[PDB]
């Protein structure tokens, strides 16, 4: 994305102000940059000489373009294999990001042979035509021979809303799509397809995560497919669906969750580790970070960084009612056309 | 003394048991990496009435003029009409007009399904299953003073513990009133909380969480899941200058990112757990009729 | 395998009082008005501010019904007593009780299954207390609730489920064996009827014995209503001898 | 050919994978103790009305003695009783007797709890949903002729397996009938169980019971749970008088033992698993308003 632009900046943060209470807590002075290409680090052959690199974070620090990553790097086995780690300041796991009549009209045109029958009823064995009519207006929705199969179609049409609101609460109170995917444990995403697009930030801890898990194999060959450099993209492409799911951590998730309302996270919740602090090898600049982080910890400066950015956050009946709102509002122009006819008949 | 004496003073190699990490041990011993999210704990026991209201003066409209096209229903239309939107039925009046009966019908269709969708609304809320907190963190002003509230309630913790060190390097003046109200086991206190003679308990959070994990009833329940609190982890202490710390290390980060880890967990946590009351809508009714006869009592003045 | 509704009769009872009188206040006529309001929070029964505070008060008896729809849903439709069991992966009987008695025949197959698994250690300290001879004696044990669970086969359970209603298993299924016949040492019985156990088993005779015992098994509204019907049909009684009261007074 | 031929020209030791059980095959070769249960298996896509009579009939009389008692209250009263069930506002009578009054708050608050119990029925009714299966077992009317059913449909099976020839064993007119409705693959029988190309499928039990747990969004369904099928084992294949023989067979049954069976079926084998529609009631809506005609074609004698 860069042909060639390499600029200071302004940096801020938790982990900027993390980094401006251990330069309180000793003295020491620092130089803060950012890594040239966006990536964690895993580890990986050059396909020269055969033989297994790092980049990213690590391939620099390793090279000695770096000393001290100050950033949140997932603690996992394989990079705490070759450098030293401090311990945790942020505890947290993994999680998945997503995005979160006929028959009636046919007992009308019933009702109105009803109307018809009980009236010519009426009318063979012994204003009241209209009468009548207006009878069956009032027994049609229900706002002495005749009168009983009335009374048995009032049964009929006591019996019939009691199904129509049973059904009503039926289709949007109780039953429901599995919007929820139960997380890692859903069987249909072990073998996805097409329609479940999720993958991982490129060369990230998830990838070594989910490279040794044996049960997790066919997965790793389908999130393969969309490895994606940063999170934003992630956030964007999940976005405008182009995704389907993704996974990351539990509290940046939780924070684009305080940010946006549709992002939205899942139920289940695995690999609780932590981000703590990229060391060096065997160097004086081990225990006293270690002891301050603590330090940090014992106390509520934590719970104040909390506040700053991770505690820090950003019916109504007019849905299946909305097309019955439009017609009861357009009846009215059908009830003064009525009084037009009315009006003109006389 | 205790797992640091034995620990530092070399009669023991590492200290595997459950076990917390704070500073001054972090000063005579060297930690591993931890493996369970154990900080501290704290244990205790709009717009539908406006339009619709629009409508209806709409309704008493189309009645008034029907009363033009055309008995002393003019103002009276309205008791016929929300008193129809219940459908209760009170005694009212029995329109004359066909474009107005045709109006009452499709109000009465309006209706049905308003209180259909109302019987829904009330299954939906019925739905949800409802948390209160009484105390929503450990910097609440109850803690502070139990003079500050009404009832003067209880606190608990454990003696000789690393949480009482967190306290006295935390907060004094809550050591001070925690001095009155010591207690000594962890099971006492436990029965103090079933009974009744303890209110509130201060521990860490994963055994808490299995002792509400295997209790029966479930009355006891946390404040959230360790996100006000010390939020640190559980490991294991070694010697200062062990050659074993990389390995212990290295093995506990590869029985982490393998699921073997939730598997034990899953053996040894257990991750289970009204009636009729609408006394607050009932409060709210009373509290209505009560502002609707004083309505009544102002328009008397007439 | 009631109070909130006495305190809302109180209050109405206080409501059409207050209403008449209010209605006196703003101009056989007490209790035909208060009929009127009888009328008024029930359906009609009978043939001016103060129908305002009627038709209020009208509302408020559809927030008493719905509601009265409402609760019955958290009373008996979504809620269930909790007597399943849900298999071997139950911590009640990983973790037991003095009341969860399970046992088996003693001396039996589930013994000695249960006795290798040494996970399943704590189940052992209890069947020893609490285990039979015949799982007959089990059957008529549990059906006067000595016993609380039983495990075993689901054969003998499936077709004791079809005898009896309140006899009910449950869906979780572990050691997935099976029945077969017990042979002595090196003999040509243990190949020729084999072929013919696979003889059965390739035709349907199998079918019929499932068809002979196997296969072969052998809303209303009055669960706790049932009381309020008794109250219908029984108050009848003291509802005419008022009306005998009614004619005294006349 | 395949596997048994490697056997039996003895360039394979042992079939230690799957493979189905017969009589052919137990006589050509020796067999393991069974591990798994693997048959076959299809694959496809009154008081109370008594009492309320009584108790209409004891409204009735007393509305009679209502009447007798202090202006049509003698048999039409029926026509405010059954009325006021349903809350239709049609008017039916001013009752003039406080015996009535009180008769009907009886019968109004019996409605209101009636319908309330109605709603809590349907509620029932609907949580309720039916899982039915056409096909009953290898006997079904529907195996003897197709177009017995007014669509003539198709099933297949995999072709020159063990299970066409338990069917041969079975039927040769079932063969017969499915010579016609053969094909080749699992998977393209599934695609056609899918988009319509095949109605039903015949093969093994865990095979399709896998198959219907990887089924995307639980459309194909089973048919039974292992009742009216073949009921045979997998096993393990081995030559005749190979002495691993026992040893397979008692490292098995260890196996069986301590529910790592059962942990490999749990790792491999995972079983998972609206509208308006109301033909049943609709279908008794019909029925009475045909006994409704009834009644007034009986009632037109007069
Ligand atoms: C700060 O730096 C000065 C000069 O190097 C040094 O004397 C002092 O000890 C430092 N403070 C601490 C305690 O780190
Ligand atoms: C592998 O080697 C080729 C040699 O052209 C080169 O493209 C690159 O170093 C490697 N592949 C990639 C990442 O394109
Ligand atoms: C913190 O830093 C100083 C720097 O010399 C060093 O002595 C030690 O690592 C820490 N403090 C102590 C224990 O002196
Ligand atoms: C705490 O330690 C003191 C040391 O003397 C001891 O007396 C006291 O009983 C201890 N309390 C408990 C129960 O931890
Ligand atoms: C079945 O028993 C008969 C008894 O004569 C014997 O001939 C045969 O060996 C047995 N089965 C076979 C076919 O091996």
């Amino acid at each position: 994305g860069s042909p060639r632009h390499t600029v200071p900046q302004c940096c801020y943060g938790f982990c900027i102000d993390l980094l401006i209470k251990l330069a309180r807590t000793m003295n020491f002075t620092y130089e803060v940059h950012l890594v040239a290409d966006g990536k964690f680090g895993t580890q990986e052959r050059v396909n020269n000489s055969n033989k297994k690199e790092w980049n990213g974070m690590m391939g620099e620090l390793l090279s000695g373009q770096a000393d001290m990553i100050v950033a949140p790097l997932t603690i996992n086995n394989e990079r705490a294999q070759y450098i030293e780690f401090s311990k945790p300041f942020k505890y947290q796991g993994l999680t998945i990001l997503v995005k979160k009549s006929t028959l009636w009209l046919l007992v009308g045109l019933s009702v109105h042979v009803v109307a018809v029958m009980l009236y010519l009823l009426d009318r063979f064995s012994p204003l009241t035509l209209s009468s009548a009519m207006w009878f069956s207006w009032g027994v049609l929705l229900n706002s002495f021979s005749a009168r009983i199969l009335g009374m048995v179609w009032a049964g009929f049409a006591m019996i019939i809303v009691a199904s129509y609101t049973a059904n009503l609460a039926a289709f949007l109170v109780l039953d429901r799509p599995e919007e929820r995917i139960t997380g890692i444990n859903d069987p249909r995403l072990r073998n996805p397809s097409d329609k479940f697009i999720y993958a991982t930030v490129k060369q990230s801890s998830v990838d070594i995560y989910f490279r040794r898990q044996v049960e997790l194999s066919t997965m790793y060959r389908h999130m393969e497919k969309h490895n994606y450099e940063s999170a934003a993209e992630a956030i964007q492409a999940v976005r405008d669906n182009k995704l389907h799911a993704f996974i990351w951590d539990s509290a940046v998730l939780e924070f684009e969750a305080s940010q946006k309302c549709d992002l939205v996270t899942t139920g289940e919740l695995f690999f609780r580790s932590g981000f703590g602090i990229g060391m060096r090898k065997d160097s004086p600049w081990k225990q006293n970070v270690s002891l301050s982080i603590l330090k940090s910890h014992e106390n509520g400066f934590m719970e104040d960084l909390d506040k700053t950015w991770v505690r820090y956050q950003e019916t109504l009946t007019f849905e299946n009612m909305a097309g019955v709102f439009m017609l009861v509002a357009g009846g009215i122009v059908a009830g003064i056309f009525l009084i037009f006819i009315e009006i003109a008949y006389k | 003394n205790g797992m640091i004496g034995e620990v530092v003073y070399q009669r023991a190699v590492m200290a595997v048991g459950s076990l917390t990490i704070n500073e001054e041990r972090s000063e005579v011993v060297d930690f591993s990496v931890p493996f369970v999210e154990t900080g501290i704990s704290v244990m205790v026991s709009a717009s539908v009435w406006v339009m619709m209201f629009v409508m209806l003066l709409i309704v008493s409209a189309i009645a008034v003029f029907v009363f033009e096209y055309f008995s002393f229903t003019i103002g009276k239309a309205i008791w016929l009409l929300w008193g129809l939107v219940f459908n209760n039925s009170v005694p009212v009046q029995n329109p004359k007009g066909t474009t107005s009966k045709i109006m009452v019908s499709v109000w009465a269709f309006f209706a049905v399904i308003f209180l259909a969708s109302y019987t829904a609304n009330l299954a939906a809320f019925m739905i949800q299953e409802e948390f209160v907190d009484q105390v929503t963190g450990l910097s609440d002003k109850k803690f502070q003073r139990p003079h500050d509230y009404s009832p003067p309630f209880r606190f608990g913790t454990v003696p000789n513990g690393s949480t009482e060190r967190n306290i006295r390097n935390n907060y004094p003046y809550m050591h001070q009133y925690m001095t009155r109200f010591n207690q000594r086991g962890v099971e006492d206190a436990l029965v103090s909380l079933k009974t009744g003679k303890l209110d509130a308990f201060i521990y860490d959070a994963a055994v808490l969480n299995y002792k509400a994990g295997r209790d029966e009833g479930c009355k006891l329940v946390t404040i959230g899941s360790g996100y006000i609190f010390a939020t640190t982890g559980y490991g294991i202490a070694l010697q200062k200058g062990s050659p074993w710390k990389r390995q212990i290390d290295l093995a506990l980060l590869q029985f982490v990112g393998d699921g073997e880890m939730e598997e034990l967990e899953t053996l040894w946590l257990t991750g289970i757990c009204s009636s009729q009351l609408d006394i607050d809508n009932m409060a709210g009714v009373f509290y209505m009729l009560a502002a609707a006869m004083a309505l009544s009592l102002i328009t008397f003045i007439w | 395998k009631s109070t909130l509704w006495l305190l809302v009769g109180l209050s109405v009872h206080v409501v059409a009082v207050m209403l008449y009188l209010l209605d006196r206040f703003s101009p056989l006529t007490l209790s035909s008005a208060m009929w009127f309001s009888w009328g008024v929070l029930l359906n009609s029964g009978i043939g001016f501010s103060a129908r305002i505070l009627g038709m209020v008060w009208a509302g408020f008896a559809m927030i008493i019904v719905a509601s009265y729809t409402a609760n019955l849903a958290a009373f008996l439709v979504l809620d269930r007593p909790e007597e399943r069991i849900t298999g071997i992966n139950d911590p009640r009987l990983r973790n037991p009780s003095d009341k969860f008695i399970y046992a088996t025949v003693k001396q039996s197959s589930v013994d000695i299954y249960f006795r290798r698994q040494v996970e399943l250690s704590t189940m052992y300290r209890h069947m020893e207390k609490h285990n039979y001879e015949s799982a007959a004696e089990a059957i008529q044990a549990v059906r006067d609730n000595k016993l609380h669970a039983f495990i075993w086969d689901s054969a003998v359970l499936e077709f004791e489920a079809s005898q009896k209603c309140d006899l009910v298993t449950t869906g979780e299924l572990f050691f997935r064996s099976g029945f077969g016949i017990g042979m002595r040492k090196d003999s040509p019985w243990k190949q020729n009827v084999s072929l013919s156990i696979l003889k059965s088993h390739e035709n349907g005779f199998m079918e019929d014995l499932d068809k002979t015992w196997v296969r072969y098994q052998e809303t209303l509204t009055f669960e706790n209503m049932a009381g309020v019907f008794m109250l219908v049909a029984g108050g009848i009684v003291a509802g005419i001898f008022l009306i005998f009261i009614e004619i005294a007074y006349k | 050919n395949g596997m048994i031929g490697e056997v039996v020209y003895q360039r394979a030791v042992m079939a230690v994978g799957s493979l189905t059980i017969n009589e052919e095959r137990s006589e050509v070769v020796d067999f393991s103790v069974p591990f798994v249960e693997t048959g076959i298996s299809v694959m496809v896509s009154a008081s109370v009305w008594v009492m309320m009579f009584v108790m209409l009939l004891i409204v009735s009389a007393i509305a009679v003695f209502v009447f007798e008692y202090f202006s049509f209250t003698i048999g039409k009263a029926i026509w405010l009783l059954w009325g006021l069930v349903f809350n239709n506002s049609v008017p039916v009578q001013n009752p003039k007797g406080t015996t009535s009054k009180i008769m009907v708050s009886v019968w109004a608050f019996f409605a209101v709890i009636f319908l309330a119990s109605y709603t809590a029925n349907l509620a029932a009714f609907m949580i309720q949903e039916e899982f039915v299966d056409q096909v009953t077992g290898l006997s079904d009317k529907k195996f003897q002729r197709p177009h017995d059913y007014s669509p003539p449909f198709r099933f297949g099976t995999v072709p020159q397996g063990s299970t066409e020839r338990n069917i041969r064993n079975n039927y040769p007119y079932m063969h017969q009938y499915m010579t016609r409705f053969n094909q080749r693959g699992v998977e393209d029988a599934l695609v056609s169980l899918k988009t319509g190309k095949l109605d039903a499928f015949i093969y093994d039990a865990a095979v399709l019971n896998y198959k219907a747990g990887r089924d995307e969004g639980c459309k194909l369904v089973t048919i039974g749970s292992g009742y009216i099928f073949a009921t045979t084992g997998y096993g393990i294949a081995l030559q005749k008088g190979s002495p691993w023989k026992r040893q397979i067979d008692l490292a098995l049954l260890q196996f069986v033992g301590d529910g790592e069976m059962e942990e490999l079926e749990t790792l491999w084998l995972t079983g998972i698993c609206s509208s308006q529609l109301d033909i049943d009631n609709m279908a008794g809506v019909f029925y009475m308003l045909a006994a409704a005609m009834a009644l007034s074609l009986i009632t037109f004698i007069w």
